[PDB]
């Protein structure tokens, strides 16, 4: 249960920084995702819209 | 299913000039297309992935562009290192697979 | 020395079976997914099989659905592949390949290629 999922529209390069225990600018001031996080990350093209 | 349609059937051109091939996909693929360059007998090596991204080991004289069902590759300066055949490639959901094109030969 | 070398090339009658191998070397085997793509004589590339880096999932192309078995043994860091019900079209240069991505599931690109083994029937 408790299968919570997100939605963000974010800058291309910064994508990789969204992983457990990783630094940067989003990882500090815009988002934290828990350390030892076992969940799943899915991304794709939205320049088209 | 996506069947790639390649034009012109062949190119004949002098070295040093600008060579532009076109690959018209049947239906939109977003941004997800690759180019493969195969010399006669050789092993093909990826050139372009994501349909404008210059993969590693590829001098900047290789450029490609396009999205949806328009995709074209340009070469600035042809040299005998570059005179080969070329395919346009992608991936699928229904039925999962890959469809290549027919191939496009280059001549002096 | 980041290379794959295939193994098991030979000739067999129609209806029979063959088992091939790819040896991997120069990198950590159990961290990338593996493909085998086969290049029929005089023809283009046709993907045959894949395996995820953790060997939990495989997909096979339609031409080989239910007929080949893809498997990795990390003990020797050697990939294998069994074959069943080979037919005349199956003649090819099986290039064992390595997936491009480290720990991504998308499985689109082949970054590194075995020299390719002839197999004909």
């Amino acid at each position: 249960t408790n299968v919570y999922a997100d939605s963000f529209v974010i800058r291309g390069d910064e994508v990789r920084q969204i992983a457990p225990g990783q630094t940067g600018k989003i990882a500090d001031y815009n988002y934290k995702l828990p350390d030892d996080f076992t969940g799943c990350v899915i991304a794709w093209n939205s320049n088209n819209l | 299913e996506i069947v790639l349609t390649q034009s012109p059937a062949t190119l004949s051109l002098s070295p040093g000039e600008r060579a532009t091939l076109s690959c018209r996909a049947s239906q939109s693929v977003s941004t997800y297309l690759a180019w493969y360059q195969q010399k006669f007998g050789q092993a093909p090596r990826l050139l372009i992935y994501d349909a404008s991204n210059r993969a590693t080991g590829i001098p900047a004289r290789f450029s490609g562009s396009g999205s949806g069902t328009d995709f074209t590759l340009t070469i600035s300066s042809l040299e005998p290192e570059d005179f080969a055949v070329y395919y346009c490639q992608c991936r699928s959901n229904w039925p999962p697979g890959i469809t290549f094109g027919q191939g496009t030969r280059l001549e002096i | 020395q980041v290379q794959l070398v295939e193994s098991g090339g030979g000739v067999v009658q129609p209806g029979r079976s063959l088992r091939l191998s790819c040896a991997a070397s120069g990198f950590t085997f159990s961290s990338y997914g593996m493909h085998w793509v086969r290049q029929a004589p005089g023809k283009g590339l046709e993907w045959v099989a894949v395996i995820w880096y953790d060997g939990t999932n495989t997909y096979y192309a339609d031409s080989v659905k239910g007929r080949f078995t893809i498997s990795r043994d990390n003990s020797k860091n050697t990939l294998y592949l069994q074959m069943n019900s080979l037919r005349a079209e199956d003649t090819a240069v099986y290039y064992c390949a390595r997936d491009l991505a480290y720990r991504d599931y998308v499985w689109r690109y082949f970054d590194l290629w075995g020299r390719g083994t002839l197999v004909t029937v």
